[PDB]
């Protein structure tokens, strides 16, 4: 739900 | 006995771990310096350590076979809730019962009760945390078991906010059966005695530790001078309703 940093580290 | 798939899964988790947990702790030099003056003197250093550790747990999670079939939303939910838990788990590797501390190769990077208590958290957390470490240490887990537990801990279908639980559940059972079978075929008795039951119990201890952590995190994050000593990733994962 809008976690750019986490999202970015996950992709 | 075991299984080719299961042995595959084990091989992957061990490597994923070796790639995300540096036994030399060489990267610790980059953190804001530790200060052993709560005085909160340790908050800047431990905040960086934790933040860094979140990045490593994420890196390990991505390599968990099956985790890639999950949606980002689910992946984000699973990591947000498991991060602290997996960090307490992986920290067992550096924890020693000799002096009850996290020996991270270096006196400056050797943490005990009074150090980890100087970051805005109370013994209501630290006490159970060390107890947890001891109990987990006493299990003398094979490293194969260690990584399987971290992986099972990450892919738990009951985490709040999970969507495709069935898929999460499928992925986890796969890891569980891998664990259950490895203990049976590769972990000799007596050390194998009720080992799976004792490891699943540690997952319950982690929830408890996690819960207490959320409570004490919010407490100090609701104080601007404290939350500004944290890192952007910590604020995102742990919460930023500051
Ligand atoms: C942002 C935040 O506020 O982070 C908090 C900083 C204090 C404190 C009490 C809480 C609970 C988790 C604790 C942490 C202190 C440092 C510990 C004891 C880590 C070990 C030094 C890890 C050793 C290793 O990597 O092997 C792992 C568990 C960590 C998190």
């Amino acid at each position: 739900k809008n976690h750019p940093m986490l999202m970015n580290l996950l992709k | 006995k075991l299984s080719e798939e299961q042995q595959h899964i084990i091989a992957i988790l061990l490597d994923a771990h070796h790639k995300t947990y540096d036994p030399t702790y060489a990267d610790f030099r980059d953190f804001r310096p530790p200060v052993r003056m709560s005085p909160l003197s340790m908050l800047p250093h431990l905040a960086d350590l934790v933040s860094y550790s979140i990045q490593k747990v994420i890196g390990f999670a991505k390599m968990i076979p099956g985790f890639r079939d999950l949606t980002s939303d689910d992946q984000i939910v699973l990591l947000k809730s498991s991060a602290i838990e997996v960090i307490m788990l992986r920290s067992n590797q550096s924890f020693t019962m000799d002096d009850m501390s996290w020996d991270c190769g270096s006196q400056d990077y050797k943490y005990d009760v009074t150090d980890v208590s100087k970051a805005g958290h109370t013994l209501e957390l630290i006490e159970p945390l060390i107890k947890f470490q001891v109990g987990l240490k006493k299990l003398n887990l094979h490293e194969e078991e260690h990584v399987l537990l971290m992986a099972i801990c990450i892919v738990s279908p009951d985490r709040p906010g999970v969507q495709d639980a069935k898929l999460v559940e499928a992925i986890q059972d796969r890891l569980s059966n891998t664990l259950q079978t490895y203990i049976r075929c590769r972990h000799p008795p007596p050390g194998s005695h009720q080992l799976y039951a004792k490891m699943i119990q540690k997952l319950a201890d982690l929830r408890s530790l996690n819960e207490e952590h959320s409570k004490q995190y919010r407490s100090l994050s609701f104080q601007p001078e404290n939350s500004m000593k944290l890192t952007p990733l910590v604020l995102e994962v742990f919460g930023n309703e500051i």
